[PDB]
């Protein structure tokens, strides 16, 4: 359909709708579960801050949108749950689409939900797929009035959900990197057919976060280069410490991923030791059984005219000479680290 | 490209009614109609919306929760049906479809919000 | 939560050949979302312009819109008889959605 | 030496058009001179009928299907002022992508990408633009386009196509290209799925074949691609007046979009590589594993053998005679090394 | 702020003031009375161990009027070393790295450099430091410590650091050797995964240095007014350090190129070389055994081959097709 | 070892003139003399009867072939006012591709390789280009040069180069430099693609000494090529007062191709670069087959050996040794494990 | 021994001390040259050595043994270059540089030597001074690179002995980068033999060897690509130093760095290659040597299980003689050896 408006995700759950209305010193949280009794907070002149967490219900997010102002096409863009990491300025709000993850530790998965944020220079719009999300720091700050969030406008808030963001994605990276280390203390010590997969879906997983990540450098770039001027100019510099912050995961994700591409080459190396091994194991028993089965077979020729029977302990002598040769080929195989 | 509606006459306060505007040209379906009203010798004031894709509904706050309206694809007509008739509500209806253009990907992307391009003929409904 | 949006003059005396210009403002910013629409008595008005800009296909290049911020503006080069009617003022930012209160302008 | 080498040209001097392409049978002008207000479009044959078009300041575009006609090219080179240079680009189809900014007109090749399933082969198709402030000369040599979302876009009044100037003109083309490069990318991103699955699942002979010239394809295309990279920055960097600075933006957005498609050239490249490296660790393994179980037959059953040919001798006055009634003095230590044996094996993670 | 680091377990607040008359040091933990020395004529350099405590970088950043964010970033454990440059103060967070003889393993302290005027507040989260030569140097007068202002004492102590990054790169060297000689005398199963760690160790070590060597690079060439050009020159010594440490680094990468992958070789070598013993025995004798075989057919009175000497002489035939077989071997001369 | 070493100029002041090169048989003087009318050619033997040629009017091409006469070379730069170095550097073959820019002349030293087909061997030619405002003294090793074309276009009006001045005669040569490369690339390209052919199926087992021979061709072509690329940029990038305005993209053109070249030559690598290891995985999945051969036939014929060892024992007493039988209760139980293993190699589709 | 963390481990950036591993013996090599005439010194003595700086006429001060610091102290002391250049000097293993100065330059390169034997390089740090009329040397051995040098001196050829000390600073580098040239040389003997030993035969040790010239080549790159930065240096931003028309020399001797940098380059990715090949070749030897194993292990499993069957020792047996025994077995036997060698032997085997 031509710009049309639908939901594209998958979680399709419920939704909760929940609003906080701080300020210089007085603040309110008013969680609700209607579309109403919300956008009265729109020309509030204390910033607000609005989470549409669950984005399913379609009826709601067109009235949030269409009621404060946002462009029918941002609202597709919202509801469109396969877009990377945007920006995009407006006359009266500005836009922009992130992406937080989630790993499934158990069977190693990592699933990406999309939040939107829209400023609007009078309140902090999210829209969000999944109940619950990244953004305790910042919901403790602003209920607690631990931080300095009261007195800095709508501005500071949406850095400091950029920020919760950022440190959702180090502490992703902080996972990532256990999951790499059980890998490498899992592969050289139990190589198997099963750890080529996992470390295919580590590489593929690193893909996928590396392709979200890209786009959030250009994004923070955008915010406090251009300086829009729906941003005051004295929150450009925390931008771009949040931009630092995400070069800085970038480096560390592309570091990731040549240690990945790298593990593949060690576990082969690793492979390579472990048929070694039996190799070893079947030149031993070779050279120490095939050298050693003429005078077992050798005494065993149906002839007559020897001294086949004529001896002083003819079968303890052969033996003895079984043991002989036999400790001479392990002496063989040892001095010299056959094995 | 052609809005024709139907259904002007005279009602007992706190009736019924149907308002029927048949479009012509386009698909109702992925596409967005309104209805507004005119008060005899007076000026003209919105009156509700339909975003027929998401079957989404929007009513006035002056009339809001009283009307319902809607589509039908079948036959691309937007239907309005009127209920709680007031003494206010005698005017004279117009359906209109929706419009914007638009172009995506710039830094700064060049969207227009809606306007009416297309419009009924009218109907006049007295109480 | 209505939004106030007015619409000047009420009525007002321009000739043939003339350039009138009608102003319009709403209560808070509502961007380049404003359209200017007309409608002769008979005729189930027209949308002359759309986001005070860009002009209407059809429409003769005699109109023009502007911009200042808060005030909306519509420019009228110079007036033929057979174009007389009211024009109205339309908001689309919000979606409440409100026209002028109207401008009647008839033959001088 | 099968006419995709570059054997065209060889001594002749830079005027010359020799046609380096193969598509030579079909031949026809598509004009759309569209204005503000005014749109006009027709599937003309005849050269002299689209030149009127070149000094009208109304913006227009002319799609010229089939450039092995030396004879059209020439005369619209020479009626446009183009330099023999570019035309000698324009004949040209082993030409890398470039941008050439002059006074008059803005000069810019491209390669349209198209796949086939089954068999993995990628077959281009020159594209040329020549943008002279007033006309966009567009030179391909078959039907067959992505152009039509943009031709949608001229005959419904949708976007900002109608209402622009040419520059935005040639941005759309180059847009329709850059998202003719996604939907390959897509394809090729499902050729890369079904390849990793068949590595993962089933590893055959056949998958060499399917993974090295899977490997050729990808890397053809970053030599195509790559260049697109400096086509863009070149059209966003030191703009030339000719182009106007608010359709700037436009080209930064179609950068990044080719920023985008060489990262997923790149990352498609590395998954290759792992592809390979996968089956080659796989060959590996299957080595360990037949290794494994061809040892321990030999080393539970060989020395079974060998305890069996020397308790059997010809020799006489041995200490090995009957006095157990029965002869399986001897099967008893077999069955206790084995078992000893194939223990130690299994606590030795051997099969 | 919020203390993301993993150490947890000390404090100690040092000030040491020198002139070149004057110099007195001040070790104690009641930051109160390490706060009047914001300012003096004398420099002043101050460090406070122990960040996991952050009521005092805290106090001391309100005190310093220094920017949230830098308190932040100094706070922040897993954070890269970098540079800004203020109206009043110039802040420059490194780190220090330790490698143990045991258990060989990098580990990356992060310190933070805060020049304003005359003072240095430097922070750290271990307990002692690499910086013991500059403590030493300002105790006795000796250099140029003593005379010159606090930007010397800052170019003193990246000094220091980046000698600290000399020994860690040698030891980094050492081990190299050690494990080159290792894999390609005797390869084994912990040499391989010795060499992947130290991968890891090198990768890391290549993506901490760049940043320092872009620190130095906009520590002299934009010359900020914080730091005189007297002392611009010395900081392009440390800085031609840094590159060197960089190229080495670079280096040492190249050469773990090659390890991981020279044992493969090796091992591809090894695997071969029984081959060729296990290939010459079992041929030498497998089929010469067999023939034995034919001559143990016992066929109940069978006429054979039997001759006047049934065992000798063949043995002779055995003894002629192991030494041709031999000599087939030594026409490749594999073995 | 021999007409390979950097060395030879150890030591020498940088006035001197010594040939590097083994090719020091042929020597030819060949003269071109043009403009729109009359073309004269005074090819001769003779060093001094071109010197007057330093002030023609009309562009002039002096080749001089057999650069092994070092006195011609000092004469010559002796007249037409060329720095010793730059002297030194013609005459050094080893040189790498590189362009100059003095007062009154522009120098460029570039290579022209050819590529044998029974031996895969590539041989090396330096050229050296002089521009003197009015003459392009070309000095060359041996008569092996590819720019015939050039000259017949001269002899024989056709092209623009007769209307033209010294500047489009240095374009000429270089694009006649560059087509050379072109041809060369197209050979390469053939032997790329029968190396894979015949690597990637069907080995022989000595291909890695053809695949590591062309991987040394791929790489003292990227030696050379690269700086062809820097010289074409220093050449178009900066305007020289000796080369005019209209001839500047002419060259700007011929740096296409060479860019071209050069992004060819990567792709070449990489190919290559994959290569190896491909053969690697084909040699080890042929040793898997014979893998599956030695683990086969061993699993089904040594263990039944063992059973063939244990009753052929000379054990004294009689179990079972009668019943006078073809023995099926040691030879069923043969066949009973012998399809018992075929069954269980099925199951993993070894043999 | 030395190797990093060298005496400079703490210590003010204003001391001197040497950090190599050659201490034998101090040699001052005094050249002063002009158009009319030469004089030589090469007395243990720097008073006799000084005043040469004051005179307007270009001299070649060289001053061997730098692990003498007294000998560099007092020369930097007199010349007025400040002390971190001479701590800079004392190094060995600290990178070359270029350092452009008010009226001095300071240029620091390394002169690698090759032998044969172990294929080890043995680095010996140069370092160059440019003063007004005059270049101060500092070396480790005694006899160098430069004897061609002294030969354009002490006899007349060339332009050297009608130019300035600027030109002499050329012509040093000059000779140094013909020094590195013949290290290439001696590198292209190295790697044709290295590249023929993994063609034919690789008996296990070829790899070390393989090893050792990948980190030889590593080392030498790590310096030349620095060479590469003085040579661009020396001439890019113009110093007031050298004159104009000395700077085509220094392009010339920036040309010929680019071209060892890039012959250097492509070493590397050539021996880089080339560990492959060696891998491919020895994988190869071991297909030849299983598919050898194989069919010798395959000729006889069938019929040496056919011996124990028929080698049997039980009561009635199927004892045969129908055909006295032999041809009964032997027939299908020998049938059977000759279609496994006509299985195999023509099935691409051996
Ligand atoms: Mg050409
Ligand atoms: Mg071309
Ligand atoms: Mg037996
Ligand atoms: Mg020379
Ligand atoms: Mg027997
Ligand atoms: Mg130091």
């Amino acid at each position: 359909p031509p710009g049309t408006l639908v939901y594209t995700g998958k979680y399709r759950e419920d939704f909760e709708i929940e609003v906080m209305n701080y300020s210089i010193e007085e603040f309110r949280e008013f969680k609700t579960t209607d579309v109403e009794s919300v956008l009265p907070f729109r020309d509030s002149s204390t910033p607000t801050w609005i989470n549409i967490t669950g984005i399913h219900r379609t009826d709601v997010v067109q009235r949030v949108g269409e009621f404060f102002g946002i462009h029918p096409l941002v609202l597709e863009d919202i509801l469109n749950v396969h877009q990377r990491p945007k920006v995009e300025f407006f006359e009266n709000y500005v836009f922009i689409v992130l992406k937080m993850f989630t790993y499934d530790k158990n069977l190693h998965e990592l699933e990406s939900e999309q939040v939107s944020l829209i400023l609007t220079k009078n309140c902090v719009l999210m829209f969000q797929e999944k109940i619950g999300d990244v953004f305790d720091p910042v919901r403790e700050r602003i209920r607690y009035n631990r931080g300095i969030i009261r007195k800095k406008r709508a501005d500071y808030l949406l850095y400091s959900l950029i920020d919760a963001l950022v440190d959702d994605y180090f502490v992703l990276l902080e996972k990532i990197d256990d999951e790499i280390d059980v890998l490498e203390e899992e592969v050289l010590e139990r190589p198997e057919k099963e750890t080529v997969q996992r470390t295919h879906q580590l590489k593929r997983n690193l893909v996928e976060l590396r392709k979200t990540i890209w786009p959030l450098r250009e994004v923070l770039s955008s915010l406090y280069r251009d300086v829009p001027p729906l941003i005051e100019k004295e929150t450009v510099p925390y931008f771009r410490d949040v931009y630092d912050h995400t070069i800085q995961i970038a480096d560390t994700v592309e570091t990731f991923r040549d240690i990945v591409s790298g593990l593949l080459d060690v576990y082969l190396s690793s492979v390579s030791n472990k048929t070694n091994e039996v190799m070893k194991v079947l030149t031993i028993i070779a050279t120490i059984f095939m050298p050693l089965t003429f005078i077992a077979g050798i005494y065993g020729m149906n002839f007559e005219y020897m001294p086949e029977l004529r001896w002083k302990w003819g079968y303890p002598v052969v033996l003895a000479v079984m043991g002989v040769i036999a400790v001479i080929m392990v002496v063989y195989f040892k001095k010299k680290k056959w094995l | 490209v052609q809005l024709v509606e139907s259904g002007g006459g005279l009602v007992q306060p706190g009736g019924s009614l149907r308002l029927s505007c048949a479009a012509s040209g386009f698909n109702i379906y992925y596409s967005s109609i309104h209805w507004v009203r005119q008060a005899p010798g007076k000026g003209l004031e919105w009156v509700a919306s339909i975003y027929s894709y998401s079957g989404y509904t929007s009513y006035a706050d002056s009339v809001k929760g009283r009307f319902t309206i809607s589509a039908d694809t079948s036959k691309n007509t937007a239907y309005l049906q009127m209920n709680s008739l007031r003494a206010e509500d005698t005017a004279v209806y117009y359906c209109a479809r929706s419009f914007y253009v638009f172009k995506r990907g710039t830094k700064y992307p060049y969207y227009n919000y809606p306007a009416m391009d297309y419009w009924g003929q009218g109907t006049l409904v007295t109480v | 939560s209505d939004i106030q949006m007015t619409q000047s003059p009420s009525s007002l005396s321009a000739s043939v050949g003339d350039r009138v210009t009608i102003t319009c403002r709403a209560s808070q910013s509502v961007s380049s979302a404003v359209a200017w629409y007309q409608q002769k008595p008979g005729k189930a008005p027209k949308l002359l312009i759309y986001s005070a800009s860009s002009l209407y296909s059809g429409v003769p290049s005699r109109f023009s819109g502007s911009r200042s911020g808060t005030d909306f503006t519509l420019t009228i080069s110079s007036l033929q008889p057979e174009d007389f009617a009211t024009y109205y003022c339309q908001q689309s930012y919000y979606k409440p959605i409100t026209f002028g209160q109207g401008t009647k302008v008839e033959i001088k």
